[PDB]
């Protein structure tokens, strides 16, 4: 039962989405910063 | 002694003997055929008639046709001269390279090594696969099980295990094709010929081939597993030498038998499998093991119908393994290879007093953060990435990285990924995950850890990633 | 229908159900329906709506679970029944 | 293989973005190729295309040259375009096949056509 | 030669012959009986014994009873004098109107047209039903199947199709009642005599009726379809006319087959059915067809037991259809009639080169917005519609007006809808939807598109609502 | 007549009788064994051969071993001297207190009372236990489903009932341990002795024990419910009493049935149960009703498979129930005893035409106030129990007084509780709660109603505690 949501569809694509979207910008957000450092 | 065929229904043929009745498990030669046709005595129906499963097609048999009892079970050629040669189910050579002039033949049927014969030694076997060696390490001379639904990576994974461990093996290795694709047999053969693990001009060949693929009637697929096992048996005993045994899909040993059960007159059991499913698998597995005479490092590929691990066939196969690497469509689907499940792959030596405390803690540390991350999969499935305390959303961010760092390019999978297969040393693997769990690389983007070798390339790639932006 | 799938949606919706009920209380203590909706297209309220929303959401999931479970058992019974008839047809064919 | 490069995972990766569809311009883009390529993949029956004709159109999409076009317009465009290459530029296609490869001069003569043809199309 | 019954089990009767063994399909007549009792030879058991199937009850039979070999399968009357009459499995009239004096007779068993007799002509058959007309048009000379669960809409639809099509038909029709409600034949019969498609005085009748309702034993219900089928074949071939063949529930033909298969000594297939479900069915459906010699527009109502479309029966029926109209209880329960599934009904005629690109482009517009609304139903049930984008809400809204605009009041159902029947033209249906999609009516309320004919009546009803 | 065992396949044995053949259900005695091995007839295979189900192991049996036809079915000792004694499946004492000296004997297989022997009056069997008698009355001669695992007051409610019914109805009780665990069977025996219901000295025992241990074969475990049934029948048809029959786990009876069925090679019905499910349940359940002479009410503990109420077993069992006593840990924790759920336990007889309008409106009022209070729980905790209107503050209070007044000290608890048990007459309970609902006792503290008997002890307990 740990991650049943994700082990399906409807709300999974969402969790999948928000997820990737987040870490998507974040990383770019972290990306240029790498340059700074 | 000569017998006559009295009934032919599929792979099941009835032969009646007037003289003497051959004992069960005895091989019978069907006379009058342009290709040796072996019939294995399966039962004694009574009234001097035995029932047998054909080791080939029955297309053409005639009621009354003669059948010569060879006196014993299927005996095949064993010994060093098999190395480099592709063998049949009944010992026939199928490489068109002529006969296999062997000086000894063993019966593919034999008793399993006694209990007093068991070995209790366990030495981790390093494979270069981070996930494997991290979470569920294989062990020297142990029984390795590779589970997986259709096309998730059983065949590619077992291939990597041969390109990694077999090529650098100081000894012989047996490979048995059990009801798979003949095309894969081609691939493996010519690819072993390239790497030089097989030599066609001399005697340096270090792997023996046994095949009985899909195009083959069940009867054959129902015994080849035992054939290949016999060849590796000789290498384990008559030498003691280290032997590696690769069987691509032992599941075809149980389906084979599931395809002839009824015709052997057997009420079907749960899920249609044979009632004898677990014990047939038992008198078959127990034979594939390390004794005090020598050691077998077996790697079996196990199919999982419709992806259901609870299916009788696979669920009965687990206890026969000392290390299991489970593949997951879900994981493969997230483009992570090998598609190994971190939460369902286990190993007997995964003990702190065998791999040390450092190795163990990190492994469980990986598994835990990955289980916690599954718990947040739900919570964030309705809320979004902006509700988790800075503490939780932090682990989510590490889960992703640890998840991605478990993936790894295979030398054998170049043609697929398009990248250069890497090979990771154990220590570099622990360090690798020890540091990520530490929080060190929380400033690096996840993608930096996806498909790489040691933890370094990660930073390096991460850099190549910073400059490109 | 497939026991494997139903079992997947039930777990998944039982989970959602738990999380939504929890949010209804937090809200109570303090997505908020068509609150942000209205003002844009054109606290007390905000929490009001959030309480309400999760509430309904909580019921809507339970009424959904209640329906999946019936389908669970119907389908659970059916699979056993199927497995058995298969088992016997083979025996009666011997 | 060239233009089809890594469009596949990219498309399957567009699906990852498909769950959303104030998007950030960036991801809005991942969702911008996938919606374009998709239309370029649709086709008519009993009218197969020479591998060279397919590369020509797939090229127009994969090289981002149609990213600022209205999806629903893509299909009407493939038609006009193709009928053009197949008409005026027999030789261009005549190459790509012969060498089954998009050479430098061919990657150029194609960027020349899609971008200008496309614009004349969005007149 | 004389045959004797050696065993009786329900509707399976073993008859042993001492001389001259009747071939398979041959129709045997049981002797010593009040009314004609036919047995159909199904197999040769060996030992000069044949296993047959009764076309009527087998009560009263006694072992040793004599059975005669007619020397031919079941032959029924075919020809113009069948029109306006009602006949049973074995062609006996059951309308209390005396013998049916036809010249020719025909075996109800025959081989299907050969591959060289096949027709490839596709030409829509507009029905006045927006959902069918729109998404899955029926084809003249085509095989239309109407799947539906217990009480969902099959009958009413077949009736409406007889209203909107049969009447404006220039030729002969054949209605085959198979395993359904007898009082329904009663209904049909009297509705036809009214409208006049059946005439008991002047010989102008245009409908031939074959019946074997749910009151009949398995052997009958298992062959009635072939009888109605055979009566349709005469009109098609031996007269070259456009023949309409309605069959209310061909599923009964299969169901029946299962009851007897049991008794025939056949190991049962999946779900208890007979092994021969597929073939048995094929050899029949294949005869229901248009050839070069003539046409047959067949409309078959198909029962879905336990509302399970995967059930071997219906499942196996789709491949035999040119058009499918799937009815849904969930849709019916939302009060949408006809409960046609916009996303599970198909037509080989839904091809732009055939119905035009304007028609095809709208059809796909509708199946796209509904499809997209359907994928949102997961979110709507848990987080309501406040969690949907502005874009989403828009489709949801248009889907709901499209769903309702898909309903329609049929004449044959006025009593349950409380609305006067409606017959919508094709262009009017294309138009009505092109508009709802283009957002042209995004200002009208849902309830305005529900149960109405053209789009115009969607607007009228809107004002009334104010 | 003597037979010879000719077939033994597990708990199934086929015996051949040369001359006189023993009818179905007739017990046969195996000859040549230490203990007694009974074989109950089940089928007449033909060829003077009969098939049977053994009531105990079949190891040792040999083909040819002699077997004796006992002339009738399994007969057991019936009458007063069975009370306090623990009887085996076949009638043997297993409490080692020697023989069961009875002058009477009866067959475990007896047809249910005929239609005329039926009671047409719906009377309520007063238990003296408030919740039961007020919210889910036990239909005299009716079956009641006892819901609740273990550790919820089951063994105490069972005996108390034994006590009450004895004190207020003179009828005895029998306990049929169907598929009991030898361990709990032992525990129950002594727990009863130390409770008074059983006396190993003076004939004051109120219950007869009958056991069907799990280690006992499916044949054995299937008949016990009947053995114990036959025992109870004596006290109803012979002493005109209103007996009480306890079947702990009616489920394991059912299951016991399927196993017999399977062993006999019968084809299972849906979900693997026996085809005979309903009849197996019919023949037995129907022997429990009110007869002109007296009546037998039975409390049968029920196990819902996979928590699925629709599973055949229970669903076949719910057809025979008139009431359900639901035990709840949630209730047991709050210290409320008996832990009978006041809202999940129910009765068919809880109808005006049956329990009187008065009694009805009271039970209903209590059910609705609890329902009202159970909802409030949310608001009370979250929104704070400070903004509760007058009508909202009384509900919670009264409900609590009710809820606790639903607790009752059992006479069988005296041994440990150190508190005189109470047996409340139906009259006292109705008025008690009838008033509480009015508000007549709102000027009293909660603990006043907790653990008491008649409403009187509520006020008396109130003053003392001030
Ligand atoms: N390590 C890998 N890297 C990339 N792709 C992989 C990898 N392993 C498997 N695949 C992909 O999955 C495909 C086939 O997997 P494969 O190893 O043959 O599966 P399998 O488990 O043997 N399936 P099967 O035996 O048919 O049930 C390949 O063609 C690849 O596309
Ligand atoms: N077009 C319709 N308009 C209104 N109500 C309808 C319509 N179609 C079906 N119904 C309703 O559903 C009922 C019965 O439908 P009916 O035509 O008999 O279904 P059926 O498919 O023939 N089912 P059955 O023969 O029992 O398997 C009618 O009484 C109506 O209430
Ligand atoms: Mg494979
Ligand atoms: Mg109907």
């Amino acid at each position: 039962s740990g991650d049943n949501v994700r082990s399906s569809a409807g709300a999974v694509r969402d969790a999948g989405g928000a997820f990737g979207k987040r870490e998507q910008a974040e990383e770019e957000r972290y990306f240029r910063a790498r340059a700074k450092e | 002694t000569t017998g006559r065929i009295v009934a032919v229904i599929g792979a099941v043929v009835d032969v009646q003997f007037d003289e003497g009745l051959p004992p069960i498990l005895n091989a019978l030669e069907v006379q009058g055929r342009e290709t040796r046709l072996v019939l294995e005595v399966a039962q004694h129906l009574g009234e001097s008639t035995v029932r047998t499963i054909a080791m080939d097609g029955t297309e053409g048999l005639v009621r009354g046709q003669k059948v010569l009892d060879s006196g014993a079970p299927i005996r095949i050629p064993v010994g060093p001269e098999t190395l480099g040669r592709i063998m049949n189910v009944i010992g026939e050579p199928i490489d068109e390279r002529g006969p296999i002039k062997t000086k000894q033949f063993a019966a593919i049927h034999a008793e399993a090594p006694e209990f007093v014969e068991m070995s209790v030694e366990q030495e981790i076997l390093v494979t270069g696969i981070k996930v494997v060696d991290l979470l569920a390490p294989y062990a020297k001379g142990g029984k390795i099980g590779l589970f997986g639904g259709a096309g998730v990576g059983k065949t590619v994974l077992i291939m990597e295990l041969i390109n990694n461990v077999a090529k650098a093996h100081g000894g012989y290795s047996v490979f048995a094709g059990v009801g798979e694709r003949t095309r894969e047999g081609n691939d493996l053969y010519h690819e072993m010929i390239e790497s030089g693990v097989i030599n066609l001009k001399d005697a340096t060949s270090k792997v023996a081939l046994v095949y009985g693929q899909m195009n083959e009637p069940p009867g054959a697929r129902a015994r080849v597993a035992l054939t290949g096992l016999t060849v590796a048996e000789y290498f384990r005993d008559q030498e003691g030498q280290d032997v590696l045994l690769f069987i691509d899909n032992i599941f075809r040993f149980t389906q084979a038998g599931s395809e002839v059960s009824a015709l052997l007159g057997r009420i079907p059991s749960a899920v249609g499998y044979q009632p004898t499913l677990a014990t047939d698998m038992g008198t078959m597995q127990e034979r594939i093991t390390t004794t005090k005479k020598g050691s077998i490092t077996s790697v079996q590929a196990i199919y999982v119908p419709a992806d259901d691990l609870t299916d009788p066939a696979p669920a009965t196969t687990f206890a026969h393994l000392d290390a299991t690497t489970v593949l997951s469509r879900a994981i493969a689907e997230l483009g992570i290879y090998p598609a190994v499940d971190p939460l369902d792959s286990t190993s007997r030596i995964m003990d702190p007093n065998i791999v040390g405390s450092e190795h163990y803690d990190v492994a469980r540390g990986v598994q835990k953060i990955l289980q916690d991350y599954k718990s947040l999969q739900d919570i964030i499935a309705i809320l979004g990435m902006d509700e988790l305390s800075e503490e939780d959303k932090l682990t989510v961010s590490r889960a992703r990285k640890i998840q991605r760092f478990l993936s790894q390019p295979f030398q054998v999978a170049e043609v697929f990924t398009g990248h250069l297969g890497k090979l990771v040393p154990l220590k570099e693997t622990i360090k690798g995950f020890q540091q990520i769990l530490a929080g060190e690389y929380d400033h690096l983007p996840e993608q930096a850890f996806y498909m790489v070798g040691p933890i370094e390339e990660a930073v390096a790639k991460a850099d190549k990633l910073a400059e490109e932006h | 229908a497939t026991l494997k799938d139903i079992t997947r949606r039930l777990k998944s919706i039982k989970n959602i159900q738990k999380i939504t009920k929890s949010m209804k209380m937090v809200a109570a203590a303090k997505l908020c329906g068509a609150i942000h909706s209205s003002v844009a297209k054109q606290t007390t309220s905000e929490q009001s709506a959030r309480m309400t929303a999760m509430d309904n959401a909580s019921k809507n999931a339970s009424e959904m679970i209640d329906k999946l479970t019936l389908t669970f058992n119907r389908t659970r019974q059916a699979v056993i029944t199927k497995e058995l008839i298969e088992i016997i047809s083979g025996a009666a064919a011997l | 293989k060239q233009v089809a490069g890594t469009m596949k995972l990219e498309l399957a990766q567009y699906r990852e973005v498909a769950a959303f569809a104030d998007l950030d311009a960036a991801t809005q883009q991942l969702l911008s190729r996938g919606v374009r390529l998709t239309e370029l993949l649709k086709q008519g029956q009993y009218s197969p295309m020479a591998i060279e004709e397919q590369v020509a159109v797939i090229y127009a999409g994969v090289r981002g040259y149609l990213d600022k076009l209205e999806p629903s317009k893509i299909t009407k465009f493939e038609n006009a375009f193709l009928s053009h290459v197949i008409s005026q530029h027999q030789a261009l296609l005549g190459k790509i096949r012969t060498d089954g490869k998009i050479s430098e001069e061919s990657d150029a003569k194609l960027k020349e056509i899609v971008t200008n043809f496309l614009a004349g199309f969005e007149a």
